[PDB]
């Protein structure tokens, strides 16, 4: 049991995937200046906990935007146009022992996703609700919305094999809590946190939570997020 | 068949360069040579894309960041004279287009363009690296038009150019219907990201839309 | 000057060749190369990535993600069995393995098997998992599964049971099935019926030859 | 002799090519260069000299030069206004530095303004030359800009206030504006109403990528 | 199209030699082969200056003196016959000009000529820095004869020389009519002086009047 804290926020937690092996880190001109504000920003974002039943097919975030309401982070995205981050993610399931399931906690970045009836778009208020996350469906659908059905994600792809980007599972016969360290992989050194949408964290029930008539009826996952080396661009004169 | 020793240690064929940098024909088109000089059917376009097929399509979307100089080689055939001498003039991506086969965008010198003529070797024009930022990117989660406007999924950092071709001959007796084939091909290809492969079967040309299908074919029982 | 002689094979297209293009914008100069994260050097890279294999993709759950959950708790039928070859297998053939396999012809190598048991942390029981050489007839029987090649693997103890599958190349396969050693034992409180997810990936090193294109995309 | 065989792109013409031409004047023997004056080497080094700016480009002073005069002597409203961008800008984009910038489309640097104020030697007031960051919008009020970037430019001790602006390229820009901090006190000889003129290069550096064709010329 | 951080260091493309370095399309002329034995219609001319297109003109006039030899590349085509050969004849600023077809100035021994047949990869003829002075001078505040007589703003220091094209067969059964196409490029190339762009459109091809024209788009007040 490690209680960690990072400025005026302390979670306590019970090993971390770091995303494709690196750890992030600064862009280190007088033609172009960025600002770290390493005040602040780097504080723990606990989401609203989730209810994870039996019937559940999944969640999906799309960030850094999901925490577009969320403090001095989420208020220099509106007086900064460009920035980067790296975004530690925490993720427990505080289950009972009686209780059983799996998880699949994955980051996806460049999660480009597909219209729920295509040969037209969705109203971009279909991918994202800040805070709060769109869940999966276990069908197909219809309307002008993604197309949210688990075994296509979101990207036409299956699945089971949606391993290959930096993941952890939560079996919650053995562990609880997940934790990822995407070190902002994107093509251009900075770029505007509004527009782009850098990576996807979307949690995935692979074998379904189980239990008797005396148990809770769902399990609440809690969705812990830490911009690290946040740097933004410069508003001062040269 | 039947099954043998395949005995051997070798992953040369697997690496990048070796996976992607194949030469494949991505564009067929027609164009005449006279008649109807108001018309758009006496040259041709292709806005050079990944997304043109969706063999080599697939092969992009492994991964999610690639950067690559591309080394085109066009063949052109013609049907129904003189010798025929042909134009394939690459804009890049700030560049004007021409409106007719008689534009003065034609005769623009930042716009490179060969003049091959018929029946020496095919015309090569080689491309560098565009883009703006520091890859092409395969996929791109994000809005062109900053607030969540329009346009989902479009970046214009993998913008490559375009690419015209036309005949420089002014008219001919008879018709003339040359025919076209850019056999595009990923040359000294780095890329990054890994990436499930597609599922699903591909809609449109620009947009990631499927119709959910089923993961694997399917089987009687579990057992079997 | 120089007296040439062009041999055949002068002024024609070979699509595969790796001649010095004339470039068409000498003059520029292209963007510096940054650092991105996560660079592929090398297709097998990919192979080597576990990922969750849909065992259970009998006629009416393919669609959902029943697909991957092999259901657990009949101890005279196995509970599930498939053949070993990530080419021309409907289990196999979607993988991450079995789908960078299908571009290519001749592939040789070994493949490591994943059992991650889903159920519970009261659960106990034992799963005895056969492995059939791909001359081999299946086990008909939990016994003659025994005497053969197998892991009884307690879940009680471990929940995650690993396998190293060798002999595997194309250019008539193995057989990984699974039994009822013992049923699961659960207290009053668990649930009694559980799932066990399988994954798959290049055990140590995978060798592939022949590029080709892909029968899936149409 | 020597076997050669011809690749995909001989007896081709690419435009830009950089081959041996061969010499129509072989024994002709060219004029010695002789050292004239003021030779450019690079392009940039014609963006890096000042050059005045039409910021008063208002529809009837655009002919005339009281395009490039600024009136200065309602404290409500700015006394000027204009993106900060050298292209697509009416304000800077027939500036040296706007001009030699049309000839391409990938440009990226700093770009400094110098603000000579062309009043009488006597007299005196304050201006407060403020920024704004691309992405933020222009300041309503001058306590709004106050709070921002900005420099309060006495005029009675120093006639000439320089500025550096970054982050200004293409492949939504910044704002100069300017407010009256106070208004011009003047003595009773000396006229009440002067003009500011502005000046606009490259402050360090510049960086420029992809030629084409300028838009200007029909 | 969205701002993005166009983030890189080169200034190797605002270099004068990659300035002003690029082949652009000059001269467009028709010639024919056979008919009306003593016509100017049978061959091109074409004075080589820079005043040709305004948008290379353009470019000549950032800079007071250059200096730069010169890399034409001729395309040429036909329509209406046997096999077709050209000639491309540069004759120098000092040099005899051809009055008719079958003039005797084309077997000049001092005005190199290519002979082009058809069907080969296009003529290529390079010529030095000609000029009597030290550099090419884009305008010239002056007089060509002395005491302020005619002829303002023409030096004859800039003088480049002529382009003679013609067909070399003597005859033909049908009608041939060929285009040409030269393509002019500046090769190692120094500038001196620099100056200020051109503002207004150009009205003739050997003076620098003008029409006043405003300096830049107006806006409606001085704060929108």
């Amino acid at each position: 049991v490690r209680s960690m804290t990072l400025g005026n926020s302390t979670i306590t937690t019970q090993n971390v995937v770091v995303g494709y092996g690196e750890w992030p880190s600064y862009l280190s001109t007088a033609e172009d200046q960025p600002t770290q504000p390493d005040v602040a920003t780097c504080r723990f974002y606990t989401l609203e906990s989730v209810q994870w039943e039996k019937t559940s097919p999944g969640w999906w975030w799309k960030f850094p935007e999901a925490l577009k309401n969320m403090g001095l982070f989420g208020q220099n995205m509106h007086y900064h146009y460009l920035g980067r981050a790296g975004y530690t993610i925490h993720v427990q399931c505080n289950a009972s022992k009686f209780h059983q399931g799996c998880l699949l906690v994955v980051c996806v970045p460049e999660a480009e996703m597909g219209c729920a009836d295509t040969d037209t778009t969705f109203p971009a208020t279909e991918l994202t609700t800040e805070d709060t996350p769109h869940v999966f469906t276990s069908d197909s659908i219809t309307g002008k919305k993604v197309q949210a059905a688990v075994c296509n994600a979101g990207m036409g792809v299956g699945v089971g094999n949606l391993t290959i980007f930096p993941h952890q599972w939560i079996n919650l016969r053995t562990n609880n809590s997940a934790t990822i360290v995407i070190p902002y992989i994107n093509s251009v050194p900075m770029d505007n946190m509004f527009r782009h949408y850098n990576f996807t964290l979307m949690i995935i029930p692979f074998a379904p939570l189980n239990f008797t008539d005396g148990a809770t009826a769902y399990v609440p996952i809690t969705v812990t997020i830490a911009p690290m080396y946040a740097e933004y661009n410069g508003l001062r004169l040269a | 068949q039947t099954r043998h020793v395949v005995n051997f240690h070798s992953r040369s064929e697997s690496t990048i360069e070796n996976f992607m940098g194949r030469a494949a024909c991505v564009f067929m088109d027609q164009y005449k040579i006279n008649g109807e000089e108001t018309s758009t059917d006496r040259f041709a376009v292709w806005t050079i894309n990944i997304r043109e097929m969706a063999q080599l399509r697939r092969k992009c979307e492994m991964f999610t960041y690639m950067r690559f100089d591309i080394e085109m080689t066009m063949v052109i055939t013609s049907c129904q004279m003189p010798v025929l001498t042909h134009q394939i003039m690459y804009v890049p991506p700030g560049g004007p287009i021409p409106a007719k086969v008689d534009g003065y965008e034609w005769q623009t010198s930042t716009n490179p363009s060969v003049f091959w003529t018929e029946g020496n070797a095919p015309p090569r024009i080689s491309i560098p690296f565009i883009s703006v930022g520091n890859a092409y990117s395969s996929f791109y989660d994000g809005w062109s038009h900053f607030t969540q406007d329009g346009t989902y999924g479009y970046t214009t950092l993998n913008a490559m150019g375009k690419l015209y071709i036309r005949h420089v001959n002014r008219s001919s007796p008879h018709q003339i219907t040359s025919t076209i084939r850019v056999y595009f091909k990923p040359k000294h290809i780095k890329a990054w990201v890994p990436r499930p492969p597609r599922l699903c079967p591909y809609i449109n040309k620009r947009d990631v839309n499927f119709v959910v299908t089923e993961i694997t074919d399917s089987r009687t029982s579990i057992t079997d | 000057g120089v007296p040439v002689l062009n041999t055949p094979g002068s002024n024609q297209f070979l699509t595969s060749d790796d001649y010095q293009s004339p470039s068409a914008m000498p003059q520029f100069d292209e963007t510096p190369e940054m650092h991105i994260p996560g660079e592929v050097r090398n297709l097998m890279e990919i192979a080597e990535v576990d990922s969750v294999v849909p065992v259970n993709n009998v006629t009416g759950k393919t669609k959902s993600m029943d697909a991957y959950q092999i259901p657990v708790g009949d101890k005279t039928k196995p509970i599930f069995s498939f053949q070993m070859d990530p080419g021309y297998s409907s289990v196999l053939k979607r993988t991450l393995l079995g789908e960078m396999l299908n571009y290519y012809a001749h592939w040789s190598g070994s493949v490591k098997l994943t059992f991650l048991f889903c159920g519970s942390a009261m659960a106990t029981g034992k799963l005895l998992i056969s492995y059939s050489p791909p001359g081999a007839s299946v086990p008909t029987s939990r016994k003659d599964a025994m005497l053969g090649t197998h892991i009884v693997w307690d879940i009680g103890l471990q929940s995650s049971c690993v396998l190293c599958v060798p002999w595997i190349s194309q250019s008539s396969a193995g057989y990984i099935t699974c039994w009822y050693q013992t049923n699961i034992v659960v207290p009053p409180g668990a649930p009694t019926s559980c799932d066990v997810l399988c994954f798959a990936s290049a055990c140590n090193d995978f060798s592939v030859r022949l590029l080709r294109d892909t029968p899936f995309m149409a």
